[PDB]
RNA sequence: UUAAAGUUGCUGCAGUUAAAAAGCUCGUAGUUGGAUCUUGGGAGCGGCCGUCCCCUGCUCGGCGCCGGCCCGAAGCGUUUACUUUGAAAAAAUUAGAGUGUUCAAAGCAGGCCGCCUGGAUACCGCAGCUAGGAAUAAUGGAAUAGGACCGCGGUUCUAUUUUGUUG
């Protein structure tokens, strides 16, 4: 159907039912034209820290430009034919290990981890541009990232950063807090 | 501080943490390629390009809506020079400061001048002759200054 | 020019804690660096630190407090062995019951005697009493 | 020198021969035989300081000439004859044999085996050497070339001949899995199984052999011997059974030793 | 191109002086070549068993024998035919100052001709053999190329 | 002659005035060189945490079963320094085990009423060999793409259990 996976396995019910959602959602409204070599590749279910849940859609890099400028619209589509679960986008990515001489191209730094989680955090939230980052390293040893957004569109962002902590937590493992700064801007 | 002078200078760009198109550029990458090949063809050094570009055109920079720096598309096409810019203007100077000093003889400040763009010429040549950009044959001569603009 | 940011970094906060400021900025990062302000923090000897992450090389700011006498840096790194590091630890450090090496080995940066611990050696960095 | 050796002196001897310091300038040089000059035992040294059967160096060439020492089973009257390792001394006046193996310590040590032990020697070959008209040979570490083996017999595995024919009776294959014994350098006469063995091309090859009690240590492939086909031997051991044991247990083992003995 | 000197050259193990019977071309003026394995994990080039140069002092194609030890370095000098010259790089311990010491020396090393490729600055891996003349006690096996070449 | 001598200073000296910065600048050899490439957990254990198992791949064969599972091997995986282990590295001398030469410097003896034994152990600067880690420092990919993988099209010599005894 409308997925089509790097690999020769069939998905389950869910990504097929957001698939078929999404199907349905240009084909009622006016942005077919928009969405003809538009796919998706993947979907899951996971869990946040309280009452509420979240999905998490993945998209490939070549066609993530064009899902940057529909996703403003496309998330509340999803949120008006949903109850309350947020949706985000996120471009997929592959990671490769460090060739060590124990065990060939040049892994290119494109495929750099911290590159990858970077990439990942700046556009897991598309309209809150990063202003600021910084790192709390408390006693235990371990590190909590805070992230600075931009001050304009923080009304429609705020009521989702306890979401996008726990997304970053789930696919990566990071404790990371969002704060918005008044001094600059 | 500099290099062949004692003053220990602080002026250059700061570019911004932010790493992102802005909304009001309502241009694409092919629009400025377009202008960069058009602008070449007028015969222009690469970093005055970048100038006029960020003056008229309100593009920040380029490998900042491109994916790729402005001399690897000039060399893409096809047009970039096979001398480089700063090594060009370096020989320049030599030769304008050179044919300044077959007239003056008696300028002592331009010999020590004249001294020091021929070392900086030298470092600069080890430098390209070392990232395989030059030949190894090429040398720097004052006979060979007039022969190679 | 620059050839050392550890040293330079080290006499910066050697410098804060001499004079009594409670925070200060280490210019340059690097790993390195981080893992030397890490053992120091799990030893106790400086506070919770930060980075100030800029897309240049982090900035540090470091929590001052007033347990830290002294923190130097040998340059270059010198290769130190299991049978050699008592002769280092003798004439380096002011005391037997306290102060610490912070050595290089192949399993990460820590003191000493973590490291006669796992039997290993390897180069030396520094030191902080 | 113009010529070759020909005197030795005291403390030019190798420390497992172990004598004394102070009672003369010379020692006694091996003469020629089938053993190098640095791993053998005289017959001088051996009647004078461990069976104490004579004082003198005159009186065990007196033995020598009263024709009662026979080393592999044939009359020696050489004094300074070269006895070395997995030899056999039998002495036909009072009847008791001696078997020379390495004991837990790197030194040569007494072993009174029954007559019924001593009609056999072990031999390690050192190279296979192909006749005349196809006649296969052998080259052991004792010096006796031997004529048409078993067409099994390797490099490097041992054999076992008869002393009054001086022919194969049966031999030991060199696999992994085999019981041991070490001659020469710092591990020299420990009782172990062969574990492992490398191939290293153009240089010395090392094994890797497990004690009894669990030690494992490595010694080169020209200084390894094959006991015994599995963990059973084909030999009787000396005391200690090769060991190795640590100094600290060795003191432990003595002072029990002496409480227990008082 | 082969024998301009006025002793032939030839190989010592191959008879080349077989009788023929067509005395012509269908299955014939092809030298039959000599070759042999050195060991140790290395490999005989191509170029030496297609060849068709005589060399008594070639590893391969020659009575040489390689055994002891194996060095590596980088050639200086091409000038003298058929030998060129190596420069090997070590560091040394000073036990007074507790540093260390970057010296060098250089040897004169046997090529065999199957390589053509050869050029200043690469990274050469050689062997010990008998001695061949007065400086010369080591051979040429394999060739490493240097940093960058693409084109 | 050594220590004293931090008056030869590698650890570990001094150069405004006591001994001592070339008049100044360029510059090859020499020495020294910015940041960045994999981060974090799981099944357990005692009341958040120490020790420990896990995050290298394709031709032959034994702790085991009914051509399918796994494990083990003749052969291969970017090279250096450094780190740890193992081999070999003569004795005497140095440290050092045992031992009433009357004690001790010395010696390797000796003690139980034929027997029991010791005659160890460690170090051996650098260089050469071998096996675990890849932190630290330098070298490399693919950029005028002959870049890495995958199935298809041809230029040459040959494996015999495979075209009835023989051309």
């Amino acid at each position: 159907a409308k997925i089509v996976k790097p690999n020769g396995e069939k998905p389950d019910e869910f990504e097929s039912g957001i698939s078929q959602a999404l199907l349905e959602l240009e084909m009622n409204s006016d942005l077919k034209a928009q969405l003809r070599e538009l796919n998706i590749t993947a979907a899951k279910e996971i869990e946040v820290g309280g009452g509420r849940k979240a999905i998490i859609i993945f998209v490939p890099v070549p066609q993530l430009k064009s899902f940057q400028k529909i996703q403003v619209r496309l998330v509340r589509e999803l949120e008006k034919k949903f109850s309350g679960k947020h949706v985000v986008f996120i471009a997929q990515r592959r990671i490769l290990p460090k060739p060590t001489r124990k065990s060939k191209q040049k892994r290119p730094r494109s495929r750099t981890l911290t590159a990858v989680h970077d990439a990942i955090l700046e556009d897991l939230v598309f309209p809150s541009e990063i202003v600021g980052k910084r790192i709390r390293v408390k006693l235990d040893g371990s590190r909590l990232i805070k992230v600075h957004l931009d001050k304009a569109q923080q009304n429609n962002v705020e009521h989702k950063v306890e979401t996008f902590s726990g997304v970053y937590k789930k696919l990566t493992g990071k404790d990371v807090n969002f704060e918005f700064p008044e001094f600059q801007l | 501080g500099r290099m062949h002078a004692p003053g220990k200078g602080l002026s250059q760009s700061a570019l911004p943490y932010r790493r992102s198109v802005p909304t009001w550029l309502k241009l694409t990458s092919d629009d400025v390629k377009e202008q960069i090949y058009k602008l070449a063809k007028k015969g222009l050094t690469p970093s005055q390009i970048g100038v006029i570009l960020r003056d008229s055109h309100g593009v920040a920079q380029v490998r900042f809506v491109t994916g790729n720096k402005i001399l690897r598309i000039l060399k893409s096409k096809g047009l970039a020079p096979d001398l480089p810019e700063d090594l060009y203007h370096l020989i320049k100077k030599a030769v304008a400061v050179r044919k300044h000093l077959e007239r003056n003889r008696k300028d002592k400040d331009a010999k020590f001048r004249l001294i020091l763009i021929e070392s900086r010429i030298h470092r600069l040549a080890r430098y390209y002759k070392t990232k395989r950009v030059l030949p190894p044959n090429w040398k720097y001569e004052s006979s060979t200054a007039s022969a190679l603009v | 020019v620059r050839m050392n940011v550890l040293a330079d970094a080290l006499k910066s906060i050697n410098n804060a804690e001499k004079r009594g400021k409670r925070q200060v900025l280490i210019r340059p990062c690097s790993k390195v660096i981080v893992r030397f302000l890490t053992v120091m923090m799990k030893h106790g000897y400086i506070g919770e630190f930060e980075i100030i992450d800029d897309h240049r090389a982090g900035k540090i700011v470091v929590n001052l407090t007033g347990r830290l006498n002294k923190c130097g840096v040998i340059s270059p790194r010198f290769d130190v062995q299991l049978k050699d590091l008592e002769k280092w630890q003798n004439n380096l450090l002011p005391s037997r019951q306290f102060g610490f090496i912070v050595l290089t080995t192949s399993a990460g940066i820590m003191d000493h005697e973590e490291a006669r611990r796992k039997h290993t050696g390897g180069k030396i960095l520094g030191f902080f009493f | 020198a113009r010529g070759p050796k020909k005197h030795l002196k005291r403390v030019a001897a190798p420390k497992h021969w172990m004598l004394d310091k102070l009672t003369g300038v010379f020692a006694p040089r091996p003469s020629t035989g089938p053993h190098k000059l640095r791993e053998c035992l005289p017959l001088i040294i051996f009647l004078r300081n461990r069976l104490k059967y004579a004082l003198t160096g005159d009186e065990v060439k007196k033995i020598c000439m009263q024709r009662f020492i026979k080393i592999d089973g044939k009359v020696r009257t050489d004094i300074t004859y070269p006895a070395g390792f997995m030899d056999v001394i039998s002495i036909d006046k009072t009847g008791e044999n001696f078997r020379l193996i390495y004991d837990t310590k790197g030194r040569f040590a007494v072993h009174r085996i029954t007559p019924e032990e001593a009609k056999y020697k072990l031999c390690k070959v050192r190279k296979i050497f192909v006749g005349t008209k196809g006649i296969p040979h052998l080259v052991t570490h004792d010096a006796r070339t031997i004529r048409y083996p078993d067409p099994l017999i390797k490099v490097n595995d041992t054999i076992q001949i008869d002393l009054e024919t001086g022919k194969i009776t049966d031999f030991i294959k060199f696999d992994t899995g085999n019981l041991c014994m070490v001659t020469g350098g710092a591990n020299l006469g420990r009782i172990g199984v062969i574990t492992n063995r490398e191939r290293h091309p153009g240089s010395f090859d090392v094994v890797h052999v497990k004690d009894a009690n669990g030690n494992s240590f490595a010694t080169r492939l020209s200084n390894i011997f094959v006991i015994g086909k599995g963990n059973k031997p084909w030999i009787s051991l000396p005391r200690g059974k090769g060991i190795r044991l640590t100094i600290a247990e060795e003191r432990d083992k003595r002072l029990a030793a002496k409480q227990s003995s008082g | 191109d082969i024998q301009t000197e006025r002793a032939y050259q030839k190989q010592p193990t191959i008879f080349q002086n077989k009788k023929r019977v067509l005395l012509g071309e269908t299955g014939k003026e092809k030298l039959p070549r000599y070759y042999k394995n050195i060991g140790l994990g290395f490999k005989t080039p191509k170029e030496a068993i297609e060849g068709t140069y005589i060399d008594k002092k070639c590893p391969f194609t020659g009575n040489v024998s390689i055994r002891g030890r194996i060095l590596s370095g980088v050639v200086t000098k091409m000038k003298m035919q058929r030998t060129i010259v190596i420069r090997r790089d070590y560091l040394h311990y000073i036990r007074k100052y507790n540093r260390f010491e970057k010296r060098h020396k250089n040897m004169s090393v046997h090529l065999s001709p199957c390589f053509r490729d050869v050029q200043i600055g690469d990274i050469v891996t050689v062997g010990e053999c008998r001695p061949l003349s007065k400086t010369v006690r080591f051979n040429v096996l394999k060739v490493t190329k240097a940093a960058g070449t693409k084109k």
